[PDB]
């Protein structure tokens, strides 16, 4: 694999047609061909006609009696659409069948034609001295040997040289060629080594190692400008050719050095030639921008010489300054000999120098096209950045990047219709428990809920959410491209919440096509529009589970109450369109007709009735506790003894307040209703406000009352904020391991030299931080990054500050990324419900073990690749036990870390508990490392192995997370089923196998029967406000119903001695 | 005034950066000649073609030379002085014996082609008479075969004499490269530091007995009445080849003169090229 | 909830472009798209055809020249039906590329192009005082802090203010 | 140039292990081969062919017919989730809508996608893809991602096989397709191999194909592939990770390994796609654990390690096709 | 500026004017040479006005 | 115009403070031969970078 192998060959003298062929060649007969005969694109946003022709052709001099043929005029038909295949091709069979070369046809089987002489003899309608030598005598064009084909030309004009236009290979561009080239007479080495030698005497020409027909030749540039064009485009077929070379590939590339000799040049030219021989470049299958390659590498050469170690910038030196040696590596020589062994007249450039040595340093990253770089910043790396300068990012305009305040949801059609309700558990209401819980409510009634949770649910308002997704389903539909969906589907639905007209079916299964002459206008929906919808959804799908069609049943009605459920109505009036006598009454104050306009309490003549009610009607806010509690038990009230079926909203669902709602119900109807706290997916995420489920049932409804419920733990949980709430600050300059900052961002533009030392700073403290250039012109770099407490809590262990800047080298300038098109970052990025639960487990554990005295360590079993840490305050040591944590004991030693990569053994002889730590347990329980889930009853024997060794030791603290069995009977009802869903009866997480579950009443009575202190905890609202807010995390709307059942039920056991 | 607007919107000049693309003006601005040492060029002449003023960018398209880039090969043969490193000159044609057809003159018939029809085009858009349009029309095709006429005597005869005229002594400069959009001359200067540099090009306002003022009009008595001796009517007049000694002696009288001119001064500014000194404090660092 | 809570800043210097930028702001070489490029609906009552462009553009004052663009003629090429979507884009497009700001590009992190006087001074073909200080200093169109960015044009003016 | 059929370079074949344990000994047999073969590299002959005969240029001919017919109008019916439609969204660069489940959405009247750019590994893991699919569960008619599951694929420049398989995936709802390596562009996370410790990725599945440093110790090359195959397990159920030097050490190695974190052994096999380059030697390995104990756990002798072991230093330089006339 | 703004809207003016004065004649059935001489006209005070 | 922006804002004239140091006014004046007699000096004569 070490020695080069390559077949070379002489591609142009291969292209080379015998004399016979000439007549022919032009294929007066058939009609050519793309991707043979030619190809032709156009380039649709340069709208430019790219047209090179292909074989013999490639290489041709156009008369300026060729140019006047239609086939050039094409282009200027237009703009801009692509010229129809069918007027080019035959206009390119017309201007080939015009072409006719004069030639000598022969019977000997080695001549061919000498196809450059006889196209530029025509060129020039033969008026050259090589022009007429080819009419008086034709056969001199054909030939044997390679080389004599010109030797005979120089020889009958006695002239010293042939000087030949060069055509751009696209044939479209009339415009002047960059340079010409020029054949020599040679023959011997030694008159090559002559013309060379007086060649440096010259002004922009350069040669080739080696050359075409085994004849010297020698490019000359009208301008420097030029030059720097070809020698670029040359030295990255060197780069392309050698990166195979290296990989001992077989390449049958005519010259084995296809960088060009500067015999004479500017200052640019030597040192792109010499920053070209060192070949810096990394291989890389991306397309190039091969527009700005020049640009490209001469920065390149300002990065190279910028930051080369002085060896290598010396040898760089000794290359620029003899710009007329060629430099190569030993492998190259040695290919070299293998050719002139082979073929002893070759000649070859004679003024190398061979590398000794491959030069020791590191391939630069070249990516030329479109791509933001999103890059994954390590924590510690070979460099140590003993003290840092500020960096400050120079300030972004809107333009090159936005920030918006919050991300849109990507999500489902079906996710949005995705209620999850909450059924009640207690069996009865002592009348002291309704004095407590009385107290409550008054108290988080009058003293208001914090400012922080209603910031919240107020900035991520749904409609902003969704309105990206409801426009998409519009804009489909408006320029025809849907026309199949059920009736009755979700998507249906959505269709009919996307347009404002009416929707038509030809068929149960196709749309009616868009009348010929109009574009509907969009739906206008409020933000508690899609709510309302969705609760409409809840009510189909509570009615009974398996239904496909949401479409009302026939002869039946619905009301929907509350203010501004106009645009409710509409969609669903329009979505029934199709069912007989299907009524959809609207309600509430500011309601306009179709809707009835009336205030809560609602008149007492009046008597609305149904067989469904989705009353949301909102509080008035100014009033006394008395006041609404009272006008929400009237609107309970009267929305239950309407229908059979009701979805209540209630905007302070204080358990005081939901039981003395079912103590009212049981007051009028004597039997209990089956009530359940519904939270729709299309409801505001952080809104508390749920909505209560209503139907009688034949059967007496046990366990009644509601109590300690995950829709009222959202509710109960918040309370008086302490402070003023986080706001996302966007700061610029990037300190050097400082550990103050404010959660939000770090927007900016810095120049691309200065760049990897940014991203080598902003490592301290963001997780990952895109990066890109507007253009290969630009200087600087844009730069977006997240603030994460997690690497803010693993870089601030220690003083140190290790970076792998190094690496961050090599992408400069081209290895960092290039975007044209605007970037729209937020200030709260979407992120999994999942992940945000364990945000808020993080945060309910580390404001803990703050509080707590004397504890040294944090033992997290389980913690892979330390996720856990955000618990761990920085003085701490911190020990993981997972068999998953990959280890460099570099940064074990260097973080104050300690990592056991083994499984910890449950096992209560072996276990290695110690007095003064806190052991972590998360999610651990459930499984096995392998990712097998474990049985319930293995998982008893975990928590009372672990009970068991922690009753002898002092100040040690567990917290061991486990899935409660009651969610099973709550996800079975409900219907968003997203990332959380159960499956078997088991709970399935997302990215994992379902996991049994446990009982609490077993898991309480097992912890007491053990005897240790233990404490039942779960993250609440106020931590979910934390970790949002710090993290810049926002809550999936699907994720923000299904979150309060999921978080709930998920309880963390909190052991301690 | 569409075309123009988009055209002069662009820009009226441009320069060349060293990534090599033109950059526009986007300032309309009327040349004058200092901009003719400056990296700025007018921009008619650029050709890059620009969207929705095509018709400017064709009519500008006729102004393309038709010549070629002879190499001085004689007068570097001969040692003459030549201040580039690789002399060159445009001929205005090539010669073109052998052809039924001068690609000159045919060229030039496609001239006149665009040109009567952007006249026809402005005639008809300003409602004139028929007969003064074929009036217009036929003075056209009158000029298309005068062309024709002389396009001989202008690829065939006067080529030679400008190529060896390319090669006498005295032409030292280069002069054009015979592309519009990039040429720029080479601009010597003979600097001094003991003074400001003089260029040797300017616009200095001399203009040598009314010599650097160009009459295009020229181009009128040309075409339209000077007959040629290679184009008889057949008279077959014999063509002269004039004696080099004459052109050759004025060039060398020339040469003699100026070096024998510069001399004087020449010599003492040698003798005193060592006499310009710098005020310098010496400190002394010793105690003797 | 009591308190007032917001984040502050100015919008129209956030709108404002770095001075690299200007060359490409006009997008030469990509077609302008509705939604982020521009807006334009016909109300079919009114017969009306509303188009707002959109980014840095939405503040741009015409030059008469500007105005002498087919794009300004297209609703004269209705009354009625609403302008098909590929004329109005090409055409957007080619004004699009007509505009060419006067700028000086800079290495500097902290610069902004001061968007609405290169757009004014280009409006007036630049005869204005502050057309022609922007034509014979383009760099004083670039800017770090805000204000100063006014400042240098009143200061280098020697006016009280400007309309 | 290839001529084959589409459902052909989808074609994944596999080698179960064989020996039911590992003395100590035979570590040290294979080791000293291992590290010789590592040190002193492989044949320059098969090597040559390994990059001489390149898969891409094979498939291209036939991926270049399946996106002409596509914009001339020619092909129209599909079905979702079959390689045939995989294959299309492999030849064009553009989104592509269904009808309905049979009929593909005509394309608008306007316009003609431009063809995909793929590189040369991109065919090879889109292969691996049909392969996580198939072994997933082997009936399967269409290789659709399941609802609410995600993938990841790990090594440089897996962009194309990432955008492939996301607009292959339109249809399906919640289907997260991320990419990692190093000189990764968006969509993919750019990372370094090892991977960040505070990273922590996870999937129902996961396409390993990180190539190797190539200048580093055997000591480097063996903890960093040790390393990518535990980081490979931890996070998938389903893995198939890349071997870029398959010693009978190395991959036994790999085994003891995965049983030295999970206590009971996965039950892996070594793949080898159709769509790989056909001289690689640079096996898969497919990982999975089960409940069932993974009897024979080990191999010794396998095909797909004998591709590398009985490959050796050349003792010449391989002949090259010369074109003699006379 | 190379042209002077007042002078370009005056040229518009009379670009709307002519194209107003020649619709007026061809519905007046109007020889052309009278057409051409009023043409004339315009262009003249639109040269006079440049 | 930007130099002179930063020129005059630093102000068209100061003073020598017992230091020696100079101290710019900060404010742009016109100048009067009123001041040749007094505590300021033209700010342009400063030779303070
Ligand atoms: C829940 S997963 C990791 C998720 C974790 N909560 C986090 O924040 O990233 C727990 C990890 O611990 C390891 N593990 C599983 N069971 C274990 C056990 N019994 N003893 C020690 N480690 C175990 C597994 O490798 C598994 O990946």
């Amino acid at each position: 694999m070490w020695h080069y192998t390559s077949i070379n060959n002489d591609t142009r003298v291969a292209l080379d047609p015998k004399p016979n062929q000439i007549r022919t060649i032009t294929k007066p007969n058939t009609v050519p061909q793309l991707g043979t005969d030619y190809l032709y694109t156009f380039n649709s946003q340069r709208r430019s006609h790219t047209l090179r022709l292909l074989g013999p052709f490639q290489y041709f001099n156009f008369s300026e009696t060729d140019r006047g043929h239609p086939l050039f005029r094409l282009p200027l038909k237009y703009p801009s659409k692509a010229i129809p295949a069918d007027e080019l091709i035959d206009n390119l069979h017309s201007w080939m069948r015009s072409v006719h070369l004069l030639h000598v046809r022969s019977e000997d089987n080695t001549l061919r034609y000498n196809w450059m002489l006889g196209v530029y003899a025509r060129s020039t309608n033969y008026t050259t001295p090589v022009g007429q030598l080819v009419v008086n005598a034709p056969a001199i064009l054909n030939y044997s040997n390679p080389q004599d084909a010109f030797n005979s030309v120089f020889v009958a004009l006695g002239i010293d040289y042939i000087d030949i236009p060069i055509t751009n290979s696209n044939i479209f561009d009339d415009s002047s060629t960059p340079y010409n080239v020029r054949i020599w007479h040679a023959p011997t080495m030694t008159e090559v080594n002559h013309i060379l030698a007086l060649m440096r005497k010259s002004t922009l020409v350069s040669t080739h190692s080696s050359w075409h027909w085994n004849v010297l030749h020698t490019f000359h540039y009208r301008s420097e400008s030029d030059m720097i064009d070809h020698f670029a485009a040359k030295i990255l077929e060197d780069w392309r050719q050698k990166e195979k070379l290296d990989k001992g590939a077989l390449v049958e590339a005519d010259r084995v050095i296809q960088r060009l000799i500067p015999l004479s040049s500017s200052t640019y030219v030597q040192r792109l030639a010499a920053i070209g021989a060192l070949y810096p470049n990394e291989f890389t299958e991306n397309v190039l921008d091969l527009s700005r390659l020049s640009t490209a590498l001469l920065q390149l050469s300002d990065t190279y010489y910028q930051h080369a170690n002085d060896q290598l910038r010396r040898l760089y030196r000794r290359m620029y300054n003899d710009s007329r040696t060629l430099y190569m590596t030993q492998r190259h020589q040695e290919l070299l000999l293998a050719q002139i062994t082979a073929d002893p007249n070759i000649l070859l450039y004679p003024y190398t120098y061979i590398f000794t040595t491959i030069p020791t340093s590191m391939n630069y990253i070249s990516n030329t096209g479109q791509g933001r770089i999103k890059h994954s910043l390590t924590v510690t790396g070979a460099t140590e950045h003993d003290t840092v300068a500020d960096i400050v990012l120079g300030q972004t305009g809107e333009d090159v990047i936005t920030i918006s305040m919050v991300e849109p949801m990507s999500i489902a059609v079906e996710d949005m219709y995705g209620y999850v309700l909450d059924t009640p558990t207690r069996d009865i209401w002592p009348a002291d428990e309704q004095i407590e819980q009385k107290g409550d409510a008054v108290a988080l009634y009058d003293t208001k809920t914090s400012r922080a949770l209603g910031m919240f649910n107020n900035t991520v308002r749904i409609d902003d959410l969704l309105s990206p997704l409801l426009s998409l389903v519009y804009r489909t539909y408006i320029k025809g491209d849907t026309m199949t969906m059920t009736q009755g589907s979700l998507d249906h639905l959505t269709l009919c919440a996307a347009v404002d007209s009416d929707i038509t079916f030809v068929g149960n299964r196709m749309i009616a096509p868009l009348p010929e002459g109009y574009i509907p206008k969009p739906m206008h929906r409020n933000n508690s529009t899609m709510k309302m919808l969705s609760l409409y959804v809840a009510l189909k799908k509570l009615e009974n589970f398996a239904t496909n069609s949401y479409l009302m049943a026939p002869d039946t009605s619905i009301i929907l109450l509350g203010a501004e459920r106009e645009p409710a109505v509409n969609i669903l009036r329009r979505f029934n369109r199709n069912v007989s006598n299907v009524r959809i009454i609207g309600m509430g104050d500011r309601a306009v007709e179709p809707n009835i306009r009336v205030r809560v309490p609602f008149p007492i003549d009046k008597n609305i009735s149904a067989d469904f009610i989705i009353c949301d009607i909102n509080s008035y806010e100014d009033q006394s506790f008395e006041s609404m509690f009272s006008e929400t038990i009237s609107v309970v009230t009267t929305c239950a003894s309407a229908a059979t079926r009701a979805l209540v909203k209630i905007n302070h669902p204080s358990e005081y307040m939901i039981n003395s709602v079912i103590e009212r119900l049981s007051q009028l109807g004597g039997v209990f209703y089956h009530t359940a706290l519904l939270k729709t997916a299309s409801q505001n995420p952080y809104s508390y406000e749920t909505y209560i489920y209503i139907t009688p049932i034949a059967a007496a409804v046990r366990f009644p009352f509601y109590s300690n419920s995950a829709m009222i733990n959202r509710y109960m949980t918040a309370v008086a904020d302490d402070e003023m709430p986080i706001i996302p600050s966007i700061h610029t300059v990037i300190k050097g391991h400082s550990n103050t900052y404010s959660p939000g961002l770090f927007c900016g533009c810095v120049d691309v030299q200065s760049a990897p030392l940014a991203l080598s700073q902003l490592k301290s403290y963001c997780s990952e931080a895109t990066t890109w250039r507007v253009d290969s012109d630009d200087n600087l770099v844009n730069i977006i990054a997240r603030i994460d407490p997690a690497r803010i809590a693993l870089e601030f262990r220690t003083r140190s500050n290790t970076s792998a800047y190094h690496e961050y080298q090599r992408y400069v300038p081209n290895g960092l990324g290039f975007k044209v098109r605007k970037t729209r970052e937020f200030r709260y990025m979407h992120r999994e419900v999942t992940f945000i639960h364990k945000l808020m487990m993080y945060a309910l554990i580390r404001e803990q073990i703050s509080l707590t005295e004397n504890m040294t360590q944090v033992v997290s079993i389980g913690g892979r690749n330390l996720a856990d840490i955000s618990v761990v305050p920085l003085n701490m040591k911190y020990v993981v036990i997972d068999p998953a944590t990959r280890i460099e004991t570099l940064t074990q030693e260097k973080k104050n870390i300690e990592v056991q990569s083994r499984p910890f053994q449950f096992d209560a002889a072996n276990m290695d508990l110690e007095n003064n730590s806190i052991y972590l347990f998360i999610a651990v329980i459930m499984n096995e490392p392998n990712g097998a889930a474990t049985p319930a009853r293995m998982q008893m024997d975990k928590i009372r192995n672990v009970a068991t060794a922690m009753l002898t030791r002092t100040n040690c603290v567990a917290y061991i997370s486990f899935y409660e069995a009651g969610i099973i009977t709550r996800l079975d009802q409900s219907t968003a089923h997203k990332t959380i869903r159960v499956e078997e009866g088991r709970l399935k997480v997302a990215n994992y196998v379902p996991v049994d579950t446990l009982v609490e009443a077993d898991v309480t009575l097992m912890l007491r029967d053990i005897g240790i202190t233990h404490e039942i905890i779960r993250p609440s609202t106020p931590e979910l406000i934390d970790a949002c807010s710090n993290y810049g995390i926002r809550l999936g709307s699907t994720g923000g119903a299904v979150l309060d059942v999921f978080n709930h039920y998920s309880p963390v056991i909190k052991l301690v001695r | 005034p569409v075309e123009y607007g988009i055209f002069v919107q662009r820009g009226a000049t441009y320069t060349i950066n060293a990534a090599g693309e033109f950059e526009f003006s986007g300032r309309n601005e009327k040349w004058d000649q200092a901009l003719y040492l400056s990296e700025h060029f007018p921009a008619l002449f650029s050709d890059v073609p620009l969207a929705g003023a095509n018709t400017i960018i064709a009519i500008m398209r006729l102004f393309t030379p038709q010549g070629f880039l002879r190499t001085d090969d004689l007068a570097i043969a001969a040692n003459f002085p030549r201040a580039s490193r690789n002399p060159q000159t445009y001929i205005p044609y090539t010669n073109q014996r052998g052809t039924v057809t001068n690609e000159f003159a045919s060229r030039f018939r496609t001239i006149v082609a665009t040109l009567a029809n952007v006249v026809n085009e402005r005639a008809v858009q300003d409602d004139m008479q028929k007969a003064t349009r074929s009036c217009t029309k036929q003075w056209l095709r009158h000029l298309e075969t005068q062309f024709d006429n002389i396009a001989v005597a202008h690829t065939d005869h006067l080529s030679v004499v400008y190529a060896t005229m390319s090669n006498f002594m005295l032409n030292f400069t280069n002069n054009f490269s015979g592309n519009h959009a990039t040429f720029k001359p080479d601009q010597y200067v003979i600097t001094s530091p003991e003074g400001s540099y003089k260029p040797i090009i300017e616009r200095q306002g001399e203009t040598v007995d009314g010599l650097t003022i160009i009459d295009t009009s020229i181009v009128w008595p040309i075409l339209c009445q000077c007959t040629y001796p290679l184009v008889r009517q057949s008279i077959m007049e014999e063509i002269v080849y004039p004696d080099p000694s004459t052109t050759l002696s004025q060039s060398l009288s020339v040469a003699q003169v100026l070096s024998k001119l510069t001399l004087p001064d020449a010599f003492i500014n040698m003798i005193l090229s060592g006499g310009d000194s710098v005020v310098m404090r010496t400190y002394q660092t010793e105690a003797d």
